[PDB]
RNA sequence: AGGAUGUUGGCUUAGAAGCAGCCAUCAUUUAAAGAAAGCGUAAUAGCUCACUGGUCGAGUCGGCCUGCGCGGAAGAUGUA
């Protein structure tokens, strides 16, 4: 039982993903095209997590999750890294709207009770990555 | 709202004041006003657990000595050079 | 190491160490480091335990020094007979009686001014306590 | 740990929120995992359900103000208690295929009517249709 | 074993134990922990 | 018995997932669960702590003031 994050149309590559489940006991390509073909209707270069299951005799399923708060973070600040120093050097602004967009896929993916919950939550990512919310 | 125990000194002097502090007891004074001073002695632990709390210099305390009330505020304070004790308390009529 | 400036006179009598301190409370900070022994402070265990203070609180706060070493003492050096005058000054020490307050310390908490005391007893050659500020 | 003023007010909420409930539904939980629990949680915030983990000296505190007495005995070893506040039953329905599906803790007695409910008979109220049935 | 005039636990897992008159420090977790004084 | 979710927090790095280092340390579901106290991995995994529900059933905790002891304490002709 392995975890990654896995780029929307794409798989397959040694250093990224072979090796890691690779060593596992994983079928490699079959993962990859499957991973793939049901990722197609994401969002081109959507980071998301996949959490892949395998079983004594090597076959497996896995579970396709919303991506990563950082990462809708990141591309609703409309930039490709976060702080290196967060909230002691800020590199950008999501309006609360923002947030609570993020906050609803995430709320896919959230154990919040309410939508303000979870905003706060994805706020909480946006000020540990030196994201100013504005 | 303090309220102490005290008892009229018999003698004075460096002798009896350094019995009392060996009888766990020490020497204070009561001043102001148009009354004479009035020497008294204090147990130390008792009184030593009171005045840890800020509100001990502040506010008005009661010194019943004879059965008889007297209204003071705590003017100054001898400590131990190097010990948690006290030595002397100056005490001036509210 | 603290020394004076400069003095009237280079070289001190002995003298005699009896009786209590002055300075017998914190006046500046918050906590303090009262010594209950008597004896000397050289002007290098005095910089020594200033040290292991100053980078036990990682430089932070205030450190007042309540001690100075303005006392100096002489030496006559090895192989030397009695007499043919007074030895030469060699270091400086501050006399210590029972009460003096030799460290300040505010701008922490009192957790780690312990600590920090704790730290600096260990190169003092006198017993020392921890002492807080109080309404006089 | 929990200052007196904090358990006082424990008890007062739980309180208020049982004499607003129709249903209560109390069971042991012990031995399950976290995942499991905020699963139920949106399973009891999807039905309407109030969920909460007391101590038993505290919720015989909460019960004593009527008409839950009976359940006291119910507050012997773990509890976990079920309150559903809009709508009755759905909890005692919830919890037994819950509890069944994942062989860990138990389900002690259940109460609606100011009555207790035994262990096994609960399936009165784990049958009792929707409100919302009688059209 | 350290033996040293100055026995102190050094971590959490560190008993202090006196025996036959000699103040020792057992650790079930490090055995770097042993001290006694001496 | 639980110790969860965003989440492998951001940066860095070949990797850095609580646990090399730097910055942040919020928020959610909570009975409670640190953006992690220590071990562990190449990185994960895995062990454990903080914390909380349960059991038990009346005491238990850690500072001060002091009395007397313990260690610290190894020498040469022989106890000495």
């Amino acid at each position: 039982y392995v975890k990654l994050q896995v780029a929307a149309g794409m798989a397959n590559p040694s250093p990224p993903v072979g090796p890691a489940l690779g060593q596992q006991g994983v079928n490699i390509m079959e993962f990859c095209k499957a991973f793939n073909a049901k990722t197609d209707s994401i969002e081109k270069g959507l980071p998301i997590p996949v959490v892949i299951t395998v079983y004594a005799d090597r076959s497996f399923t896995f579970v396709t999750k919303t991506p990563p708060a950082a990462v809708l973070l990141k591309k609703a600040a409309g930039i490709k890294s976060g702080s290196g120093k967060p909230n002691k050097d800020k590199v950008g602004k999501i309006s609360r709207a923002q947030l609570q967009e993020i906050a609803q896929t995430k709320a896919a993916d959230m154990t919040g009770a309410d939508i303000e919950a979870m905003t706060r939550s994805i706020e909480g990512t946006a000020r540990s990555m030196g994201l100013v919310v504005e | 709202m303090f309220t102490i125990n005290a008892e009229v000194r018999k003698e004075q002097g460096k002798g009896a004041s350094r019995r009392l502090r060996a009888a766990n007891k020490f020497p204070a004074i009561i001043y102001g006003g148009k009354e004479a001073p009035l020497a008294i002695e204090l147990d130390h632990d008792k009184v030593m657990n009171m005045q840890a709390k800020a509100e001990f210099y502040s506010e008005v305390l009661t010194i019943v000595v004879d059965g008889k009330e007297i209204k003071v505020k705590a003017q100054d304070v001898q400590r131990h050079p190097y010990k948690p004790k006290l030595q002397h308390i100056d005490f001036v009529r509210a | 190491m603290l020394q004076p400036k400069r003095t009237k006179f280079r070289k001190m009598h002995k003298g005699r160490n009896r009786g209590l301190a002055q300075g017998t409370d914190v006046s500046f900070g918050s906590f303090g480091l009262k010594a209950v022994g008597r004896g000397r402070l050289t002007a290098r265990q005095i910089e020594a335990a200033r040290r292991a203070m100053t980078r036990a609180v990682k430089r932070q706060g205030k450190i007042w020094i309540r001690v100075f070493p303005d006392k100096p003492i002489t030496e006559k050096p090895l192989a030397v007979r009695m007499g043919k005058g007074k030895g030469n000054v060699e270091y400086w020490v501050a006399l210590i009686q029972p009460g003096k307050v030799l460290y300040e310390m505010d701008g922490v908490p009192e957790e780690l001014a312990r600590e920090a005391f704790k730290l600096a007893a260990a190169k003092l050659p006198i017993k020392t306590t921890f002492v807080t500020k109080t309404v006089m | 740990a929990l200052n007196l003023q904090d358990k006082q007010a424990i008890v007062a909420e739980v309180s208020e929120v049982a004499k607003g409930a129709l249903s209560a539904v109390v069971a042991d939980s012990r031995g399950v995992t976290v995942d499991k629990m905020t699963e139920l949680r949106k399973a009891g915030r999807e039905a309407g359900v109030y969920m909460r983990v007391v101590r038993n000296t505290l919720l015989r505190r909460a019960v004593e103000g009527t008409p839950f007495e009976c359940l006291k005995d119910a507050f012997v070893g773990p509890t976990l208690i079920a309150y559903v506040t809009e709508h009755p039953g759905a909890a005692a329905r919830l919890f037994k295929e819950f509890a069944k599906a994942n062989a860990k803790f138990e389900v002690k007695a259940a109460a609606f009517e100011g009555e207790l409910i035994p262990a096994s008979q609960i399936d009165r109220l784990a049958t009792l249709p929707t409100y919302e049935e009688a059209i | 074993m350290k033996v040293r005039a100055s026995v102190k636990k050094l971590c959490r897992n560190c008993k202090i134990v006196k025996r036959d008159g000699v103040i020792r420090v057992i650790c079930s977790a490090e055995p770097k922990h042993k001290q006694r004084q001496g």
